[PDB]
């Protein structure tokens, strides 16, 4: 895992903002 | 092929009982009713007798209305086998309502009621109403006609066991207690004479069988001929109702109705009390005849229409006409044949003189049943001659006029109002029929929300499949594509907006439903049922905070700005999360059952958030209790040790920033650590099936602490199997440690290897063996010793453990005297045994 | 809407989110 | 005399730095600073690389918001001197909130902050917060406002030595760990360079001294003109803050203080940004004037509003003008809150020029947020004139304006349609209301059957009378006789059904209400408060399950099928239970004192029902144990420590029913245990008169605790606690023997008071010889009052010899009926003697020693 | 001068005439 | 229009018109 | 007096698309 | 759809509804 474990908890993401972490 | 009926029948007019017992009379061996057949109003009925096994049928109905002092209707109708409701009231073959006396209905003879259905009403000691399955007994193709209430089924009426046949279908169905419902298999249904002996399809209701292989028809398919039943009445004679006449008999036979007598005229091969459209009855009313101009404008004076009874007298009306409106308020309880009742009577009308009203309505689907109609003069409007058509509060209205039906409105404007199922676009239709052609209708004539605010509007459906589900979310996909202004090429899939603007976004919703049946969102202000999530116009949306192994129901719903009607919804879908991890288990016990033998039991009292396939316990043997060095033993001795608002101010800066624009078992193993002098086990652990509730050890090392798992575990989805390669799996439970001890050991092995000596005045000496593995450290050694005196008391004293064996024992200065002496070693577990007696001599001479 | 999830709860929620792979 | 201030002067309006670092441009070559400087949510300050040292004084608060990525507030302002706060936010001067990125202020030149405290937390970095004596900087008046908090002060901060650099309290007065913080002696009390060198009054913060020797201030403390510093503004000017302007200045230097900006007006030598309160600011905003018509009201525009958060911005109008029409056409249902926010955007409107038009509202209860309206002028009117008032299509509009408010509309007709919850007689009030003052509405203006569908319309009065109340039950009457059928036919009975059929039944409200106001129904989507009872057709009703000694409320409304009109309903009411049985007596805890006393305490946290009236307490002797024959004694001594959905529902059903009876009737007929009777002061001393077998009192309702006297010396009592509630008059004469219940329930404690002080002793003991060759024998007495059973008696002895130590036998109680006596056999010599009872309380104490010879030959 | 209905009517009927109804097909 | 419940109910009726639905 | 976002989504519930009124 | 929220929960949710900037005070 990448800074998704933090752009996703210290703060809520957004439904594109998670899944632009896809290949 | 052919076959004849039971007995020659001996039919009889409709019949009436009335005020009194003696008119029964008049029914007395009928063999079949040719028409209906009421009871009503005798004061007192047990003084009835003589039961009429004779009649089996009756073409249109049984009402029973108020009859007192009759216990049974089984004591009037003992062989009552089929109701062909050939007519019918209000949609009803049988009625037996308001009656006091009336405690077991005991149609045990009934098989089948070929129309309608039937209401039993207000017979406050009639139980058992609701044990039987009258879906069997009613035609199959629309049995919701059956109304039972108000039977004082409250508390009295609890009797159910019946002769419980006895449990079919959850139900003792029964005619109380003496008899239970005769089924049919579903080859058969309703026309069989036993359980497994199914009639020919040439009778209705069964038949009789005898020993000869004469077997007859209890009741003709269709017809009947000389007491013979055939699918068709031959040539040369007329059908009525149940069998063929000729024609001065059809000239002569009556049917009653509509408070009215009608002498039925044979026509086309059947005796008919109407003549068919087009035509009209002869002057000398032996024959129908075409109508002259193709059909005759019979008129019919304006009314109300309180029930489908009343409608059935507009038969034949061409015209309705008088300055009262036509007013339709028909209440039925979602009743069916509404639609029938209403073709039949007033289908025939082609244009209102008078103006249309269609108000309080319940149960009444559509306006269609107007077959013929083309115009509504309105000559006389309704509400100060505003209204032509006026339509309120019709619970079930859900479709105006049939499709491209044309109806002229001349004077007066629409008005509809509270029609929570007939949505606005529907009622647009009626502009190009209005004779002034508006394009809209004034705003006090059609209320925007208050019309199909409950039903569904015309609206397309969404396509919404589901992309993936994992633990606790799951990603939902639109498939039907929405578009914006020109598509550029229409009907590859809809859900067209003109404006940008327009479309908000998709709309998710979810809820918790583990029956799957869960209904959508009304508009209801506060059904908080469902989880509406925020619009999205991409639309996928990930639900998250989703509960494992759980089902769930979703839904989509188009949003856009009120002013675009357009709009679309998906079905109630359904689905189930990933299995997850299952709970801990919970109330672990344990409790000591001798030195080497725990015992542990626990229960799963929580959701397994999946299938368990095997619990796991795991013993680890927890260091020994340990003497403390500050301990004041000898001085204080213990027998037994074995208990083991602030915030405000952000938000007034908020309102201010803010401005709008404008331990760590992974993975196990079965396993058991054998001590180094393999006596006792270090950890035990072993996995077990889901069976086990409490799980002993053995071999468990004597006064010792040990910490117990208990582990669930859940099966392995062939997902998670590999794509979860090499982190988390997560696929067993937490738990909590439990610790439990060990018990003191033996009775014994304490001390041993006792003996006493002297060095030759000399001082007395005692030696002793310490214990090999005593229960915990020995903390100290009691010495004690008694007198050959009699009466005499033991003295004692302790010592700290101490280095006692530097002199190979404990030195002991005494005077003269014969002593016995004892021995006992202390541990942190708590008082030992002594050892047995041993004596020693002291001697100094002078 | 916004989403909100650490540890595993975070992968599952990765692991729903994208069907395809999504590198390391 | 007087001095040039620091530089010259190029002053900038409030600003705000927002979403990204290259907003700062907006500072640059800022001299002072118009209003307040606010600094937020930037998410990365690091890429910036500049500082704006020519910033030295703002004249109002500055807050730094959730700015991350700074480390050092220094970095933005290198000479900030003066915090003028002349006006403050929330009473503070100065905030520094929630910047996860900020270890450092570093402000070294701030030396002033004239007005309000400051706020400073959740700073998770930020240390030396502590270390700057606030109340130095602050204002020479009380300002105790200081507040700081969360800053990460729990240890992390090692780097707190700073240079030392002053220290005071026991701490260094420093910024940080180089930037040493100065006071000033009393003399200028903030306006100087160091401990000495302080400058001239009239220069506030600091100041510049030249190499020519001149001074001069980097502010002014009171105004400036020119740069020149003074005491007040010369004539011809008005002052501005910090500095003199001339108007055709003033009136472009606005302030903002709020979501809207307000202009400066020129006025009597002070740019004020409104007027004082009774004036009227010029159109041309050239100068205030009094009020024209003594009150000065808020024009606004009619505009549409179609959400709650678009009638917020009409907070403070009074006229509404403008011919469009004010449509409020609030779809969202928004459920309770609707009326708040709609009430503050509106409330204080007072006329309105173009009418108004309530349209498709879902949740809009009534207009009665409509609070100060007085006139719908109506001037231009709705649709071609015709109508001033278009009330359309609204599902749960109810009320018009509430009680008496006047309306006065002048011009045009009204429209009422589609409004279901409306009531129609409702809608007449308005009849005196227009101007035209008709004396009824056509039916194209109020609609007869859109109106109203669905309203309690022409309700009814009911008397709601209770026959009986108990002490979890009670009893409702209707005593409104209701004439179910038509009369058929006498007259009287005000409510009347026209079919029986029509009339399901009452239906009974009822709830919990401790102050008896609670309201019949709230603005609220569904408030489950009130308790439904079923419909029921009798007029009576018995309430179950109540909690007794509480206050209730309760109210009756009938229930009929849709299509009737007639209705009614009581007003709201009130009842309290009977008091009941009051409950148990809470930590009832028992301890000894003595071997004849014991404390007993309890408290009464369970709630009461009814007044406690009096405390019970009750003690009986329980029987002291006593030996087990099976045990031993000698062998086993004892040592023996003591122990102790909305959704109207569907008449469906009824409606069907009612219209099949119709049918059927048309067609069938045709023309021609310490019971609480024992609780009572008693008394029972034991035949020995020592002590009391069975005692009991009768107590005060506040005294908590209680002490015992002349117990039974080690034996246990059975405590006993009760506390008890007076009983109602009817109740006195309802019971006879049976009902009682007074007092509450009890929860036995045990307690075994203290061993006899000086315990068990022997008496009388003396030694004896036969013949004085027999062994010597001892006797001695019993102990009188033993603590239970004496099981052994122990006798010591010894030789008067050096070698010989102390030796003792054992003998069980038994032995001693035949004299009482033991006996021994000894050599010759002399000899000492002691003895001691033992029993199941333990050891019984020595007595004293006796004495003995031998010598047989 | 009566308004009576439902069960309200028929009781009315009733007691206003017992002596039994005139009935049809008769 | 003959009906009973169209004569008594709505539009009302009297004792005299009632005894004529019954009288035997 | 003022009322603003606190107000508007704390003191009560308060839809999504009013916090979209807030951004640039 | 209820974002009941205070103080910095209030301030996530504003942060996680736009990643644009926030507000335009007199610009
Ligand atoms: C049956 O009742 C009739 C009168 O209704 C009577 O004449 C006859 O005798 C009765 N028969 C029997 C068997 O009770
Ligand atoms: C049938 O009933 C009639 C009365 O209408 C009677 O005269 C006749 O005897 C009966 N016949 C049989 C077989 O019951
Ligand atoms: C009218 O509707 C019927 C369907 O019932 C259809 O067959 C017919 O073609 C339609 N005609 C016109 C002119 O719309
Ligand atoms: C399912 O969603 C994906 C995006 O996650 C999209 O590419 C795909 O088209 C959707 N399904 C279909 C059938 O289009
Ligand atoms: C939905 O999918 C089915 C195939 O599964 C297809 O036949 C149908 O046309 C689709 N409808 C829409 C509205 O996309
Ligand atoms: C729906 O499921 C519930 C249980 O969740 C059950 O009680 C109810 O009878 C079901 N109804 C239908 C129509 O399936
Ligand atoms: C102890 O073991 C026995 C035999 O396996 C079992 O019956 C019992 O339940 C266990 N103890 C407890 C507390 O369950
Ligand atoms: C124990 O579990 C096995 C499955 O592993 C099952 O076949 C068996 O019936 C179970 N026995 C009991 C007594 O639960
Ligand atoms: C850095 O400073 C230069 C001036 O040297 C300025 O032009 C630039 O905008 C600054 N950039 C940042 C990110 O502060
Ligand atoms: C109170 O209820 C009783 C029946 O319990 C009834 O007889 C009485 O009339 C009611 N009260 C009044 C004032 O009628
Ligand atoms: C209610 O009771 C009061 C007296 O308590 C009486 O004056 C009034 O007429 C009653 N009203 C009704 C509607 O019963
Ligand atoms: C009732 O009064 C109490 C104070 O006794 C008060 O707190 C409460 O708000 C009041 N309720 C109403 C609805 O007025
Ligand atoms: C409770 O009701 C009684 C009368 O039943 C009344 O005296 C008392 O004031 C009420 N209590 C309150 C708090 O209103
Ligand atoms: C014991 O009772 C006395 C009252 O005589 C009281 O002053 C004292 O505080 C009590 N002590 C305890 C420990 O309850």
């Amino acid at each position: 895992f990448r800074g998704v474990v933090d752009s996703c908890c210290r703060n809520s993401c957004s439904f594109s903002t998670l899944r632009a972490y896809c290949d | 092929p052919t076959m004849r009926l039971s007995q020659n029948v001996k039919p009889c007019k409709s019949m009436d009982i009335r005020n009194m017992v003696s008119h029964f009379n008049q029914l007395e061996n009928c063999t079949v009713i040719e028409g209906f057949l009421l009871i009503d109003l005798i004061n007192d009925a047990s003084p009835l007798n003589r039961s009429f096994p004779k009649l089996t049928e009756v073409t249109d109905y049984i009402i029973i209305y108020r009859v007192t002092g009759l216990h049974s209707l089984s004591k009037i109708f003992p062989n009552l086998s089929v109701i062909r409701g050939n007519k019918l009231f209000d949609g009803y073959a049988l009625v037996v309502y308001s009656n006091f006396d009336l405690m077991d209905l005991g149609l045990h003879k009934l098989r089948s009621i070929t129309r309608g259905g039937v209401r039993i009403e207000k017979n406050h000691k009639l139980c058992y109403d609701r044990t039987i399955d009258w879906l069997e007994i009613l035609a199959e193709n629309e049995t919701q006609l059956v109304v039972l209430t108000e039977n004082g089924k409250e508390k009295e009426c609890r009797l159910s066991k019946c002769p419980g046949c006895q449990l079919h279908n959850n139900r003792r169905l029964c005619w109380n207690s003496k008899l239970c419902q005769t089924k049919c298999p579903e080859k058969c249904r309703n026309n069989c004479i036993d359980e497994h002996t199914c009639c020919s399809q040439d009778c209705l209701g069964g038949c009789v069988i005898d020993k000869n292989g004469n077997e007859s028809c209890i009741s003709c398919r269709n017809v009947s001929f000389n007491n013979i039943c055939m699918d068709s009445c031959p040539k040369g004679y007329y059908q009525f109702d149940s069998r063929c006449v000729t024609a001065n008999e059809c000239i002569t036979l009556t049917k009653f109705e509509t408070n009215s007598v009608y002498s039925g005229i044979p026509y086309n091969g059947q005796c008919i009390t109407h003549c068919p459209t087009g035509y009209q009855k002869s002057e000398n009313k032996r024959m129908c005849e075409p109508c002259p101009g193709g059909k005759c404008d019979k008129e019919c004076s304006s009314g109300l229409i309180d029930s489908l009874e009343r409608a059935r007298e507009f038969h034949g009306c061409t015209i309705i006409t008088g300055t009262e409106p036509l007013t339709i308020s028909i209440k039925r309880e979602s009743g069916a044949h509404v639609m029938d009742e209403l073709k039949y009577g007033l289908a025939a009308v082609h244009k209102i003189q008078s103006s249309l009203m269609v108000h309080l309505t319940y149960g009444l689907k559509s306006l269609k049943f107007f077959q013929s109609l083309t115009e509504i003069s309105g000559d006389p409007p309704m509400d100060a001659d505003k209204y032509a058509l006026y339509v309120l509060d019709n619970r079930d209205l859900d479709e105006l006029w049939g499709p491209n039906q044309t109806v002229f409105i001349r004077k007066g404007g629409v008005f509809f109002h509270f029609n929570p199922k007939l949505c606005v676009s529907t009622i647009n239709q009626l502009l190009p029929m209005l004779a002034s052609k508006p394009k809209f209708f004034e705003k006090s004539d059609v209320g925007a929300d208050s019309n199909g605010n409950r039903g569904s509007c015309g609206t397309a459906v969404l396509n919404v499949t589901l992309q993936s589900v994992g633990a606790n979310s799951a990603m939902l996909n639109v498939t039907t594509k929405v578009e914006i202004g020109e598509p550029q090429k229409p009907s590859n899939a809809t859900i067209v907006f003109k404006d940008p603007r327009a479309f908000i976004g998709f709309v998710f919703y979810h809820m918790i439903d583990p029956y799957g049946n869960s209904t959508k969102s009304s508009d209801d202000p506060c059904d908080d049922r469902w989880k509406v999530s925020s619009p999205e116009k991409s639309g996928v949306m990930v639900l998250s905070n989703l509960i494992p192994y759980t089902n769930y129901s979703y839904y989509v719903r188009t949003m856009a700005i009120s002013s675009e009607l357009t709009n679309a919804e998906s079905d109630v879908k359904n689905f189930r999360t990933n299995p997850g991890r299952p709970s801990k288990v919970t109330e672990v016990v344990a409790t000591a059952i001798s030195d080497s033998k725990i015992n542990v039991t626990w229960s799963y009292l929580d959701k397994p958030y999946g299938v368990l396939t095997r619990y796991f316990i795991k013993a680890k043997l927890i260091n020994r209790p340990t003497r403390n060095n500050n301990r004041d033993y000898c001085t204080e001795p213990l027998v037994k040790a074995m208990e083991n608002a602030g915030m405000e101010f952000e938000n007034a800066l908020q309102n201010f920033i803010f401005v709008p624009n404008i331990d760590d078992e992974n993975t196990y193993k079965d396993e058991e650590d054998l001590s180094s002098n393999k006596q006792f086990y270090e950890v035990f652990a072993k996995e077990l099936p889901p069976n086990q509730t409490h799980f002993v050890f053995e071999k468990l090392r004597h006064f010792t602490r040990y910490a117990i798992f208990v582990v669930a575990c859940r099966e392995e989805i062939p997902s998670e199997k590999l794509r979860d390669t090499s982190f988390k799996k997560s696929l067993c439970s937490d738990y909590d440690t439990v610790f439990q001890t060990t018990k003191r050991k033996k009775f014994a092995d304490i001390v041993m290897d006792l003996k006493v000596d002297l060095e030759h005045e000399s001082p007395v000496r005692v030696r002793w063996t310490p214990p090999v593995d005593p229960n915990g450290e020995i903390v100290t050694y009691e010495v004690a010793y008694k007198l050959q005196k009699p009466d005499q008391v033991e003295e004692k004293k302790c010592i700290p453990a101490a280095d006692f064996n530097q002199t190979a024992g404990y030195l002991i200065k005494l005077n003269e005297g014969l002593y016995s002496f004892r021995v006992r070693a202390n541990s942190i577990a708590g008082y030992g045994d002594f050892t047995e007696v041993e004596h020693i001599k002291v001697e100094p001479p002078p | 809407n916004s989403l909100r999830a650490c540890g595993p709860a975070l992968m599952d929620m990765l692991r729903v989110a994208c069907p395809n792979g999504f590198n390391s």
